[PDB]
């Protein structure tokens, strides 16, 4: 008890007491605790100089007792003798509560934003930077962004990013770890947006990051100022990557804003790599010259002639492989089988024909003229209306006069039937464009009161809407779901409300509370979808709480089961996980349940080859019910895209068990329509290409999801099953040097020709048609050495990419 | 080995990172040698000079590694500074924390005895009593050898001092018999509301007492002669006289006589009235009530947080 | 840095701890799953009753035997209680 | 990076704690759910209910029985009691419409 | 264990009874 | 049925003194003094009686709490040590 020192008055025996303490309180750290007390008298006495030690003294002591922000309030009171002297160790602790406490406090005032801020001692930011010239003279860059990471503020992160030597590229990846670990888009494009005019600051320009906040901050006048500063520029050649990165990986809204700034050689080369017509044309020469099907296949399904749910069957299965091919032998080879059509056969029959065209934008509508939709009324009229349809499925996302001229058949001809699938084909292809007129006259075409036709005005509005958060638009459709006696105009104004939404996040959620909170359960899994799109690629565990919620005291199994497909549109930037926490959740009483979540599980890992989905998809094609096993084997397919035998072993044995449950009679004819579906599904493209989720930049991609969402369900409506037509993307290798011309170049790849197998010294490819090629591939691959064209950029994935003349 | 250990020491100040699942082991390992610090150092004199060393160990591992870490090293503390003043007693109360999870088994029961006698030393009797006894029933299963029987000796001191103990002959073994062999007579005077009886055990037995260590509340256990022995024979006698009462009460003159009775009913120990002339004390007795509600009621929290504690653990224990 | 990287060893062993306890609850979850699953068995265990429940009435139930077998795959069993039946195949146990 | 994976971290882990939340009260309801199931089969069946004639066990989870009108019957026993008071030989209550194995008196008056 | 801790170290009555007659 | 008997007299109460307010005649009394006098039948507290059977209602809480520590002492009793049991022989047998 050396504190009874301090009852004498003056200073020299108080600085003797602390000359006390400091030695022999190893075995007195819990002696001072009950006179901690008598020590205030010390802290709070401003005459006395060593009042500083005395609040060195008293956080050691509390140091001892346990108390932690305690310390921090006296090592703020503790002046310049306590931030000097570091030894054993006092300091990882106290500097995480100083780091801990600041950087909450600074995300504290972040949300205020501006003004009131609470008070930030002098002392507590001083070892902050202080302590960081530990990261600046060690020259330690991944700590270093650690702490510039947790502070918050965009000053001394500035310093960080201006610190000596390189990192070179360093901050694009140091991005990548920050938009992995973000919470909000709040401070995160504002940490972003000073990085990209450091780089333009920096001697060696870059386009990497530059295209990362492209994909990012996502801002419709920076696109404008970027590309006004290459046409300022006289940027060329290597401007060529990231204006294909515009129009690729960006909105067309964000299309439609730089080609508004701009136009207010390179004139017309923006007008051909913004409306993306090359990019068409050669997927469509790589679509037919490195085609490669198995006409046996579809010869066995062809023969066996069921008549029940068989009419969508094999059209949308030859339809997926087949795909860009313009070649098709389909209506030669099967005749019999497409004279069994009838009712919405005839339908799908003429919509595949849209699939298997998809692309080619100039000659589709005149090539069609014998498939034309007829309208030779000896009423078939679900053709005609399926026509307009495989119209639709071509001309989504860009488009042509092609839209008024099915727009024209929309007020001519009869009804409903042409609604259906030629509004989807209107609403279709001015899908992403926020068309105005098409919002009107879809009004007073909802109005003509008919049902099936309730599903096609629908998502026509909701695609027509996408990305534009509009007010009278889901006003309307929400009025008029009152009126109408039709669950069909239910469910299409309920996707449609649900698309219009897209990565609101937590803007949407106004709406979402009040569709949740509704007792209607066709408008609850309108809140699915819409809270699914709102939240796709966001990992937070606010859409979790409501939609897991209504996915557990919910009674009605179908908006249950929409509610589980949602962890595939959500979480599919981390598949990784969903197999862990959806294990149980597959063991379900229900069938509904494990098969939603069997679509989730199948979605989600898509892209990934991960092997502990197909090992928990194994005792799903087990279950007695029937289409619990019909979506194992659809989403089975969905693990395996693209990849061989030499990736999982249960892919031939996956692709023997489907056609063996079709020749199977014995099967449901159920669960017997995944398997030829599962065959289309792995076959898609010709093996060629594949759906993608997820771009390499980060960005995710809209069609793929609004694809495969409206695809989710293809019970209901059957031509659901064509718009996974749209969620297949391109997966090649495209030497195109720069404009028309093509080199020929041949470049080497150093895995074994196992894996270069599509049911060693180097590779043989284009040269560009490109050849097709593995994401797992585009690592070990590099480019040509000896060759006379060699690309500037980087080579690392494929698609189209700089090819410069050495 | 001692430098070789503070060699694992340092390492075990700085690697981790990250999850160094080997320091558990070394945890266990260096308590060991830690005991082996106490050994050797105890060949020649105490170990103070590891004392601040073992605060430096134990403060360090704060609050990484603490866990089956800070439970050894505090009866590594405990144990020596329970032989060398001071403060412990309010020492270990700013160091909890607990500090959990209890490790390894014993490890807690054995710090319970040793906590025990601190926690005895503020002589509160139920919390004493009960950590005593929670001492030794949570200590399986032996051999060896004889100190599993000395928290068996404390452990009813403080139930000596609580005025009522049972006969502990059949509870002697072959070995703590032997040991405890004045012990016995002791609890016996203590049972015995005799005050010679009790005091020619301290004045033969005082030899025993300096082996054991605890010596003064056997001068203060005069109080509780004087307690049990009115408790005794107020509820005993009918009415009994003061001069009567005061040869086992070695006093009780007629002013003294109130107070006897009246500050046991602060302790209390009988509801006795005596009315003061010559006098005599008349004891009786009118209560019904209780034996009811805090039992019942704490039933219900204590069996509901033991199965959850179950839950805990065979939940828990399923990774397999 | 100080900052820091060593700082980040504290920051991220904040999120480490509570990782092993989100783990631990993480568990805690799982084997209630092989609960909420095992009970969701029994639940489709109870649709099983009441749909064998449901199957037996309608015709209910007997056992028969057989003293011939035919060409065209039918076989030869009484109805003991009543005059025999000739019935057929029955595709998982064949005739022979 | 450090602090940006750093805070990258504690999204799957509050993800993965609201849906702790979540399944807790997922299966608190479908545990009363299961509830509401035993008070199904404890309600089924009848009340009134015909006992009959027991022979014997053939095997697993079913049986062969004569009703009191004397026919042998080939049922799937209730679930819950398979064996230890079905026994060999006695009269087992079966289901008003199916006949259904279910359980056997006392026995008996 | 042998691990921690351990290894560190009125009568009945019959003549009084009988007597009380006696005495007075 | 608490908060509905609270609502319930509150808006019966409340036409109680409305229709004494307004729209006389009258409606006072008929049944209103004899009525309200019922309402007066009863304030009702002690002393005496009630007090005894508040202790006595003690007295009945006594047994079924009793009982109520007695299922927790065999529930805690079977389910702890059965299922440490499977649980500990499922662990050691395994590992």
């Amino acid at each position: 008890g050396i504190i009874s020192l301090l009852d004498e008055d003056e200073p020299q025996l108080k600085e003797f007491a602390l000359h006390k303490l400091n030695a022999v309180v190893n075995d007195f750290w819990a002696e001072i605790s009950e006179s901690v007390d008598k020590i205030e008298v010390l802290y709070e006495d401003e005459g006395f100089r060593s009042r500083q030690f005395a609040a060195l003294v008293a956080s050691k002591v509390f140091y001892h007792l346990g108390a932690f922000e305690e310390s921090l309030n006296y090592a703020l009171g503790a002046g310049d003798l306590f931030n000097v002297n570091d030894n054993s160790e006092y300091v990882e602790t106290i500097i995480a509560k100083c780091i801990d406490h600041y950087t909450k406090q600074c995300v504290e005032n972040a949300d205020l934003p501006e003004g009131e801020k609470k008070p930030i001692d002098q002392r507590l930011e001083g070892i902050v930077n202080k302590m960081f010239q530990r990261c600046l003279d060690d020259h330690k860059y991944k700590q270093a962004i650690g702490i510039a990471l947790e502070t918050r503020r965009l000053d001394v992160f500035e310093k960080t990013i201006l610190e000596s030597n390189d990192v070179p590229g360093m901050l694009a990846y140091s991005l990548k770890l920050c938009m992995s670990l973000m919470q909000n888009k709040q401070f995160r494009n504002k940490v972003l947006r000073v990085l990209v005019k450091i780089y333009m600051n920096l001697e060696k320009p870059d386009f990497i990051n530059v295209c990362q906040c492209l994909i990012f901050l996502d801002d419709p006048q920076a696109v404008s100022d970027i590309l006004e500063k290459l046409v300022k520029e006289d940027n060329l050649l290597m401007a060529y990557q990231i204006c294909f990165d515009l129009y690729e990986s960006a909105s067309q809204q964000f299309l439609s804003s730089v080609i508004q700034n701009l136009r207010t050689d390179q004139t017309l080369k923006m007008i051909k790599i913004l409306s993306g017509e090359m990019a068409i044309e050669l997927h469509l020469q790589f679509l037919i010259r490195n085609n490669n099907t198995d006409l046996m296949i579809l010869k066995n399904t062809k023969d066996a002639v069921r008549n029940s749910v068989c009419h969508t069957a094999t059209v949308i299965a030859n339809s997926f492989m087949h795909c860009g091919t313009t070649s098709d032998q389909f209506l030669r080879d099967n005749l019999e089988w497409l004279a069994r059509a009838t009712n919405w056969a005839k339908f799908t029959a003429t919509a595949s024909l849209g699939v298997i065209h998809k692309g080619h934008e100039k000659e589709a509508l005149q090539l069609m003229a014998t498939y034309l939709p007829k309208d030779t009324s000896p009423g078939s009229a679900y053709q005609e209306g399926g026509g307009l349809y495989a119209l639709g499925l071509i001309h989504a996302n860009h488009g042509g006069d092609i839209i008024d001229y099915l727009l024209n058949q929309l007020k001519n001809a009869s009804n409903d039937i042409v609604r259906h699938g030629g509004s989807l084909g209107l609403g279709l292809a001015a899908m992403g464009t926020a068309r105005q007129d098409v919002y009107d006259l879809l009004k007073t075409n909802l109005y003509q009161d008919d049902a099936v036709t309730g599903e096609a005005a629908g998502l026509a509005l909701g695609l027509v809407m996408l990305g534009s958060k509009n007010a009278q638009a889901i006003e309307d459709m929400v009025g008029y779901a009152q009126e109408t006696q039709h669950e069909k105009i239910l469910r299409g104004l309920a996707v449609g409300i649900a698309l219009v939404m897209y990565g609101r996040m937590e803007e949407a959620d106004a709406l979402i509370e009040s569709l949740c909170r509704d007792k209607d359960p066709i408008l609850r899994r309108s809140g699915m979808y819409t809270v699914a799109m709102a939240y796709c690629g966001s990992g937070n565990n606010k859409a979790i709480r409501r939609l897991l919620h209504v996915a557990v005291s919910d009674v009605n199994d179908d908006v249950r089961r929409a509610a589980v497909e949602s962890l595939g549109f959500i979480l599919f930037r981390t598949p990784e996980q969903c197999p862990s926490v959806v294990s149980l959740l597959s063991e379900s009483y229900n069938p509904h349940v494990r098969y939603g979540a069997a679509m989730a599980l199948g979605i989600c890992c898509a892209g990934t080859g991960n092997k502990e989905a197909i090992n928990l998809l194994e005792p799903m094609t087990n279950d007695p019910v029937n289409y619990v096993r019909q979506g194992a084997l659809i989403a089975s397919a969905l693990i395996m895209i693209q990849q061989t035998e030499i990736t999982c072993p249960k892919v031939n044995q996956f692709r023997q068990l489907y056609s063996k449950v079709i020749n199977d009679k014995h099967d449901d004819v159920m669960a017997k329509f995944g398997a030829i579906l599962a065959q289309g599904i792995l076959d898609a493209g010709g093996h060629n290409v594949t759906i993608s989720l997820q771009s390499r930049t980060g960005h995710t991609h809209m069609p793929s999801v609004v694809g495969v969402l409206v695809f989710t369900q293809f019970w209901f409506w059957f031509p659901l099953s064509h718009f996974l037509s749209l969620a297949y993307t391109p997966t090649c290798v495209i030497g195109l040097n720069k404009d028309l011309k093509m080199p020929k170049v041949q470049y080497k790849s150093n895995c074994k020709p196992s894996t270069f197998a599509y049911p060693t010294a180097k590779a043989k490819k284009k040269e560009k048609n490109p050849a097709r090629v593995m994401p797992a591939q585009l690592k070990v691959l590099t480019m040509p050495e000896t060759c006379r064209y060699q690309p500037f950029k980087p080579l690392s994935i494929g698609g189209i990419i700089i090819l410069k003349d050495t | 080995s001692k430098r070789y250990k503070e060699a694992q020491k340092i390492s075990d100040d700085l690697m981790q990172k990250i999850s160094t699942q080997n320091r558990r082991a070394l945890d266990l390992v260096a308590a060991k040698c830690y005991y082996y610090h106490a050994r050797v150092y105890e060949f020649l004199d105490k170990l103070d000079v590891v004392r601040s060393f073992l605060h430096a160990r134990l403060r360090t591992a704060t609050l990484r590694h603490d866990a089956d870490g800070q439970a050894t090293l505090l009866n590594l503390l405990l144990r020596n500074y329970l032989h060398y003043s001071l403060y412990d007693q309010a020492e270990k109360l700013v160091s909890k924390s607990v500090f959990p999870e209890q490790a390894n088994n014993n490890e807690w029961a054995r710090y319970l005895y040793y906590t025990g006698r601190i926690k005895a030393i503020q002589l509160e009797y139920s919390e004493a009593r009960r950590t005593m006894t929670n001492a030794l029933r949570k200590a399986p299963q032996h051999t060896a050898v004889g100190f599993k029987q000395t928290v068996h000796k404390l452990l009813i001191v403080v139930e000596l001092l609580l005025g009522e103990i049972p006969d502990r002959l059949q509870f002697r073994q072959p070995s703590l018999k032997r040991s405890l062999m004045p012990y016995f007579l002791l609890t016996q005077a203590v049972r015995t509301g005799n005050l010679a009886k009790f005091n020619q055990v301290l004045d033969q037995f005082g030899e025993k007492f300096q082996a054991d260590g605890t010596y003064t509340l056997i001068i203060r256990l005069r109080h509780n002669v004087i307690k049990t022995g009115v408790r005794m024979i107020s509820l005993s006698y009918s009415r009994i006289s003061l001069a009567d009462i005061a040869q086992k009460l070695q006093l009780d003159s007629p002013e003294d006589a109130e107070f006897i009775v009246a500050k046991a009913i602060r302790d209390g120990v009988i509801e006795a009235s005596i009315n003061h002339e010559k006098g005599y004390v008349q004891s009786k007795e009118m209560i019904d009530i209780y034996s009811t509600r805090e039992p019942q009621l704490a039933f219900h929290q204590r069996i509901s947080f033991c199965l959850d504690i179950h839950n805990m653990s065979v939940k828990a224990m399923r990774f397999p | 840095l100080e900052e820091g990287k060593a700082g980040s060893g504290l920051r991220q062993y904040y999120l480490s701890k509570i990782e092993e306890l989100q783990l631990i609850v993480n568990d805690k979850s799982q084997n209630l799953r092989r609960l909420q699953a095992q009970r969701n068995e029994l639940n489709a265990k109870v649709r099983l009753l009441r749909e064998e429940l449901q199957l037996l009435q309608e015709q209910g139930s007997y056992v028969g035997e057989v003293v011939r077998a035919m060409d065209k795959k039918k076989v030869l069993v009484k109805v003991h209680p009543e005059g025999k039946f000739v019935v057929d195949v029955d595709k998982n146990i064949d005739i022979n | 990076d450090l602090y940006s994976r750093y805070k990258k971290l504690q999204q799957e882990l509050e993800f993965l704690e609201v849906q702790e939340e979540y399944i807790k009260d997922e299966q608190k309801n479908l545990k009363k759910e299961f509830l509401h199931a035993q008070e199904e089969v404890k309600r089924i069946q009848s009340i009134p209910l015909v006992i009959g004639q027991f022979l014997e066990a053939v095997d697993q989870n079913t049986a062969i029985v004569g009703s009191t009108t004397g026919s042998n019957y080939y049922v799937r026993i209730l679930s819950t009691i398979d064996r230890e008071l079905l026994k060999p030989n006695a009269s087992v209550a079966l289901h008003k419409h199916s006949n259904a194995l279910v359980d056997v008196l006392p026995p008996e008056a | 264990m042998s691990e921690k801790k351990q290894p560190v170290d009125l009568r009945a009555e019959l003549e009084k009874h009988g007597y009380k007659m006696e005495t007075s | 049925h608490g908060l509905k008997g609270l609502n319930s007299k509150l808006l019966d109460i409340r036409s109680y003194l409305e229709k004494v307010a307004t729209g006389k005649l009258p409606i006072n009394h008929q049944i209103i003094y004899q009525l309200q006098d019922v309402f007066n039948l009863l304030p009702d507290v002690s002393l005496q009686e009630f007090v005894k059977a508040f202790y006595l209602k003690t007295n009945d809480q006594m047994v079924v709490v009793y009982l109520a520590s007695l299922i927790r002492s065999v529930v805690a009793l079977h389910n702890l040590i059965n299922n440490k049991i499977a649980n500990r022989d499922a662990e050691k047998k395994e590992g």
